[PDB]
């Protein structure tokens, strides 16, 4: 439901002027909660990896038979995605196509009622963490994702405009 | 001519008028042969309202292809004896359809239920509601036809005599 | 065709059209309904054809990438060329380098057929599950892949006449929308407003 | 014209046939058969002669089949045939990737170049000969059970033959006995009018003969 | 029941999205079983019948009275068909024959409930094992055998389409 919801926190509580979380049903809601729970994770570990790939903490050795990490002494961070060679990038596709399985086959589908998307690599045993607690951490995970899915629109944006953002611009990237 | 429709006010250019118009008496001699003469005047009508727009259409537009084409065939006149592959196709496909309508002229009278011309054609739901209006519809389509079967006519053998562009005059 | 056509609200006249009410005044269940299918049709093909347009007038072509080597609306011209078709070398650059009215054709046969294909198989589950099923509600298929149609009201929400409501005049809006903009490259300065 | 006209007994004028609504149903049809729209514009159905006769005549006992389930039992046979060598017709020509062809050289590309040529080709070595027989075995093991269902000493369904081995249908519901039934049938049907393309076209002054034959 | 049984494990328990298990009835399942089963089973010593001899590991000797294990030192593993002889290819199907009989003649078919395929030459009795651990060894030997599925289809498709597979095109085979 709408409440009792993780992610609505205390600065604007229940976020929703244009009334987008009636507009379907319930499992409408339920897949766009695992979306945004998912946008912020890829967004969360983009942004950080903008920040390393930009201040030089460079991977000794070599990444490939030729084409070693050289990618970090000069090119962009938004760039070095050509430099990784095509054997290289494919096996970070088939990891996440194999990651985004279990995620779907899971016993009940989280639109269902179901869970949210959980690890593949190393398991353990989870969220038996005092539910209180675990509702504070949930919101604590969005409200990052939030913060790092316009971070990481800032980042591209700055890339491609000069100018386009003030006490940013004045960085080398 | 009870109830079967068609006789209505339209002056005919001799002093006559068609509001009963039968001169030779095809109603009262041979009454039986009716529904045969419908289903007849209907058909006539049909093909003759097609074939006048298949006049008027390739005049401007022509189709993509190079069989058919204003250097191939510049007479619209002479499409029928120089596409002749497209003819007899044409002429197969109307013959399949000319066959299933056997067994329903095979009953045309009292035997089966349907009126003459009447197929179950409307797919996009344009016949209406009521007798006031479906008589009026179906009375529209007759005098439609009756126009087109006298217009190609007009049509066809204008462009023999004249050989010129689309209203021949 | 009256009030009860669904389509009509506040900024043009009241119940009907006044130019094309009369063929349906007067006609049946089925003939609104099966004008009622082709609007909300024609619209969704315009509702896609409007940014199917704006996608080529930029020149964004599928290395989707969002910055200086790859394409965005920002930079258009990536570096990495794909291939589209593999035996008469097209690539998926060089259309986006002509011109829209221009670059349909530069598709090649084999994609024509599959997009025939898969458009004409959902063309027929379109016609099974709304004239042989009888759903009281025109545009109306299992296509729902989010669920929006199972809540706890059904097809009687306020959110789900909206909706309709809402989708009728943004289709209305982009069939007059893509049609101004096909007749500003066959003849140029049709329409001087912002576009060109 | 004063006797009693044949086109009653055979046409019911009361009822019209779902497809093609101006023309009245045949007396024949139901919607019982698997694959039913009434369709049958030519009254076929409707032939009240015995086409069992074709097998045995009629002068060997008193004995009649419907003529409905005459017809059935051919489509049957019409549509298996066909959906096997269609799929037969492609297969040896590489239409699936593979150019499946049996082990030998006789059988190979170089011998046989595509499967147009197979038929005159393997009709002289005898491998054609032989299959005529191969069939003709099975036909006449199976085909003397029409003799049996006009006699009207057999509950037999038209086209059944305890041919399950993978147990599809053992404890289905008729509601899904029929629909099944009704994809042997649609199937059916397409492949009919597949392979006569594909036979017709492959046999003009042009027309290749690779996988697409236009 | 199709998650209560040998192969159904953890990361995906019941695997069937297109519902294959329920398109016929139970006679219908245990035949998709024991194919699976044989699947493997051939997919197992086909993977591994291939990585070994594409080392080198070459019997001592003559195969045949002149064309003798010099099939090793030159010719892919997928080659060496041909050059093994008539009479030496017979023999292997006719052990292979004679094998899918004792495997269709048991006392109760495995269609009709009764045991799967069992080893037809060496029969040490293999009714006594504890059926707990019994039931951890059908889900280990299907696994395997699901991963040789696939693995013996990447080396068909890498001796026929150079460069369709990455990290494996740059191997001699
Ligand atoms: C063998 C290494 C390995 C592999 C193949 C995976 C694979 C995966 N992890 Mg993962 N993970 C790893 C190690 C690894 N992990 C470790 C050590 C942890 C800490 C417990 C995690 C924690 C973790 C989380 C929190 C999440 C994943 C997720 C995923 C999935 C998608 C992400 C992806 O592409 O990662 C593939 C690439 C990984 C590059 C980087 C890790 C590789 C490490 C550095 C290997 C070295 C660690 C080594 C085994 C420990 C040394 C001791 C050793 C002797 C035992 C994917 C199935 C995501 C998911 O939802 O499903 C899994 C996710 O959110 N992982
Ligand atoms: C072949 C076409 C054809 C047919 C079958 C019919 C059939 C019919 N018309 Mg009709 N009609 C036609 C064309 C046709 N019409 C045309 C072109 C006009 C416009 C002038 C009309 C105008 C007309 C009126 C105004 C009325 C009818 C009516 C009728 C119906 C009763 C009359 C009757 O049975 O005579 C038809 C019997 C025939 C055998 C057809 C006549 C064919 C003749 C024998 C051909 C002889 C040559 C002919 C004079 C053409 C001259 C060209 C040249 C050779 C000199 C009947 C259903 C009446 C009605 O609706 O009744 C309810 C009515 O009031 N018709
Ligand atoms: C545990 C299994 C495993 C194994 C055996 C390998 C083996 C290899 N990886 Mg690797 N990799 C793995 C897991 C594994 N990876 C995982 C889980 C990830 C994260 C998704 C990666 C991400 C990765 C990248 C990004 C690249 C490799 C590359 C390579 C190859 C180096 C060859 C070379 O320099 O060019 C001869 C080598 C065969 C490189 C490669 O093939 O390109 C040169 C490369 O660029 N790997
Ligand atoms: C081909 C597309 C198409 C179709 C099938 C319909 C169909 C319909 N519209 Mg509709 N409409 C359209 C496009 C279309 N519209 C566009 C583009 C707009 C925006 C201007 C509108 C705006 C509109 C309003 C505001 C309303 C409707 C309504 C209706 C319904 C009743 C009116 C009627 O009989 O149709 C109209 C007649 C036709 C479609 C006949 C075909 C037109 C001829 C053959 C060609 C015309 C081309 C024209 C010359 C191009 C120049 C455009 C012109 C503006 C300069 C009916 C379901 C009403 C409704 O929902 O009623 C319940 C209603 O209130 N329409
Ligand atoms: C997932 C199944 C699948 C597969 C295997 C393919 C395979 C192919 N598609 Mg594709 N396609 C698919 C689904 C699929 N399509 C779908 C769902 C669509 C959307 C309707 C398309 C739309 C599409 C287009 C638009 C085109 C292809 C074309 C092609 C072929 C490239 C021709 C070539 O290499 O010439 C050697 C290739 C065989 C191309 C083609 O036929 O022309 C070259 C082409 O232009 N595809
Ligand atoms: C209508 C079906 C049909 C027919 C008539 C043929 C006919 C032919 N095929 Mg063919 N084929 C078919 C379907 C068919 N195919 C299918 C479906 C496949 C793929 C699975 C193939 C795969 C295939 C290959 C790979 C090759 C042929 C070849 C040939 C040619 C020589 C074969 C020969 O002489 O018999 C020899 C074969 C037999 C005697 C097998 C026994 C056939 C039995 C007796 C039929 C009866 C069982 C039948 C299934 C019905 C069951 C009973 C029923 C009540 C249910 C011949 C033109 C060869 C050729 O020349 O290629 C160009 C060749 O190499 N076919
Ligand atoms: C225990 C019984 C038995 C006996 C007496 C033999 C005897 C023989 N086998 Mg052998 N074989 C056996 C079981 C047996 N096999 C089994 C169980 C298998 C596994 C299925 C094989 C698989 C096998 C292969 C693969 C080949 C032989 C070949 C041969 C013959 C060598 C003749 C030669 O060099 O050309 C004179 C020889 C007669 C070879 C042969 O005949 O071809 C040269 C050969 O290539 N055998
Ligand atoms: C002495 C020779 C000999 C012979 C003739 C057989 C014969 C057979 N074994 Mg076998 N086997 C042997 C030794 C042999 N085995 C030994 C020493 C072991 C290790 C204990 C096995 C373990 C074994 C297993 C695990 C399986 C077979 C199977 C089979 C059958 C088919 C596979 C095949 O062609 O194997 C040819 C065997 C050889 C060439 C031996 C090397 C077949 C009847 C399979 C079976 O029974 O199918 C259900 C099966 O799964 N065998
Ligand atoms: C060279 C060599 O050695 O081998 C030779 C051997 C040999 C034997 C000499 C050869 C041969 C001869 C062959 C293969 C002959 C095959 C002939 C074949 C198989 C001919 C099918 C026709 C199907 C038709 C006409 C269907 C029409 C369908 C019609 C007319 C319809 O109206 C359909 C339709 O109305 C329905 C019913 C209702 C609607 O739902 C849809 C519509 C309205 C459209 C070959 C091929 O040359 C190869
Ligand atoms: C185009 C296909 C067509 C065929 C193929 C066909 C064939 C037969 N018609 Mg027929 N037919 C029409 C169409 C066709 N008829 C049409 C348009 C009319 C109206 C003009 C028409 C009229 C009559 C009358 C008045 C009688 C009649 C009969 C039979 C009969 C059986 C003969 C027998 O076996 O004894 C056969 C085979 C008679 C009957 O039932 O009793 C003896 C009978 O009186 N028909």
């Amino acid at each position: 439901k709408v409440d009792e919801m993780p992610g609505a926190t205390a600065p604007l509580g229940k976020f929703d002027p244009l009334n987008l979380a009636t507009l379907g049903s319930e499992s409408t809601l339920a897949w766009f909660r695992a979306a945004e729970l998912k946008h912020s994770r890829v967004a969360m570990l983009a942004t950080t990896g903008y920040l390393v790939q930009a201040a030089g903490i460079h991977f000794p050795g070599m990444l490939s038979s030729d084409v070693s990490f050289e990618s970090l002494s000069a090119m962009k961070p938004l760039d070095a995605w050509d430099a990784v060679p095509e054997g290289g990038k494919n096996q970070i596709y088939f990891t996440i196509f194999l990651a985004e399985f279990i995620t779907e086959c899971k016993g009940t589908h989280y639109t269902k009622g179901g869970p949210l998307p959980t690890i593949v690599f190393p398991p353990i045993d989870f969220s038996t963490v005092n539910p209180e607690q675990l509702k504070t951490r949930q919101n604590r995970e969005l409200n990052n994702g939030r913060l790092a899915m316009i971070a990481i629109m800032s980042f591209v944006a700055a890339a491609n405009i000069p100018g386009s953002v003030p006490a940013l611009a004045g960085n080398p990237m | 001519m009870v109830g079967a429709e068609g006789p209505e006010p339209i002056p005919f250019a001799p002093s006559r008028t068609s509001k009963n118009f039968d001169p030779v008496g095809f109603a009262e001699r041979s009454p039986e042969w009716l529904p045969w003469y419908r289903e007849a005047e209907l058909k006539h009508g049909r093909a003759a309202m097609l074939a006048t727009v298949g006049f008027v259409v390739p005049e401007f537009v022509r189709i993509p292809g190079e069989q058919f084409s204003f250097e191939a065939i510049p007479k619209v006149i002479d499409a029928h004896d120089a596409l002749p592959e497209s003819m007899i196709q044409i002429f197969g496909w109307i013959s399949f359809l000319e066959a299933c309508t056997f067994p329903a002229m095979a009953g045309l009278g009292g035997k089966y239920d349907r009126k003459p011309g009447d197929f179950s054609f409307d797919p996009l739901g344009l016949y209406p509601t009521d007798p006031e209006k479906q008589k009026k519809m179906q009375l529209a389509e007759l005098k439609n036809g009756r126009l087109a079967m006298i217009a190609i006519g007009g049509m066809v053998t204008g462009a023999a005599v004249t050989g010129h562009g689309f209203p021949y005059l | 065709s009256i009030n009860e056509a669904f389509g009509v609200s506040i900024e043009t006249g009241n119940k009907c059209p006044p130019l094309g009410a009369r063929i349906l005044e007067d006609a049946q269940p089925s003939a609104i309904k099966w004008f009622q299918n082709a609007e909300i049709k024609h619209g969704r093909i315009a509702m896609v054809a409007t940014i199917g347009y704006l996608v080529q007038k930029l020149g964004v072509h599928f290395p989707l990438y969002l910055g200086p080597s790859g394409s965005n609306c920002f930079h258009p011209e990536s570096e990495t060329a794909w291939l589209l078709s593999s035996s008469t070398g097209v690539t998926f650059s060089d259309i986006a380098k002509a011109a829209p009215l221009d670059a349909i054709q530069m598709v090649p046969v084999a994609g024509w057929m599959q997009i025939f294909f898969v458009a004409g198989w959902f063309e027929s589950v379109a016609y099974y599950r709304q004239w042989v099923k009888d759903s009281p509600i025109p545009g109306d298929y299992g296509y729902d892949p989010l669920g929006f149609t199972k809540r706890e009201g059904g097809w009687d929400s306020e959110e789900l006449t909206s909706l309709r409501l809402k989708e009728i005049k943004n289709g209305r809006l982009a069939m007059m929308t893509i049609a101004a903009w096909v007749s500003d490259e066959m003849i140029p300065g049709a329409l001087p407003v912002w576009h060109p | 014209a004063m006797p009693e006209r044949l086109w009653d007994s055979m046409v019911d004028k009361t009822q019209r046939s779902k497809a093609v609504p101006f023309l009245p149903r045949a007396v024949n049809l139901d919607g019982s058969l698997p694959g039913d729209v009434g369709f049958d514009p030519f009254y076929l159905s409707s032939i009240p002669k015995d086409f069992s006769g074709f097998i045995q005549p009629p002068q060997w006992e008193e004995k009649g089949i419907p003529t409905l389930y005459w017809m059935r039992e051919a489509e049957l046979k019409h549509s298996r045939v066909a959906m096997l060598a269609w799929f037969g017709w492609l297969a040896t020509d590489g239409a699936f990737g593979v150019t499946l062809r049996f082990p030998g050289e006789i059988y190979s590309v170089e011998n046989i170049p595509t499967a147009y040529e197979a038929h005159n080709a393997l009709v002289s070595q005898g491998s054609m000969g032989f299959l005529l027989l191969a069939v003709g075995f099975i036909e006449f093991c199976t085909g003397a059970v029409l003799v049996e269902v006009a006699k009207g000493d057999s509950d037999r369904e038209a086209g059944d033959f305890k041919l399950d081995p993978l147990s599809f249908l053992k404890g289905k519901s008729e509601e899904e006995i029929k629909r099944m039934k009704t994809r042997e049938i649609a199937n059916g049907r397409l492949a009919m009018l597949a392979f006569g393309g594909v036979a017709t076209q492959t046999a003009l002054e042009g027309g290749n003969h690779a996988f697409p034959y236009f």
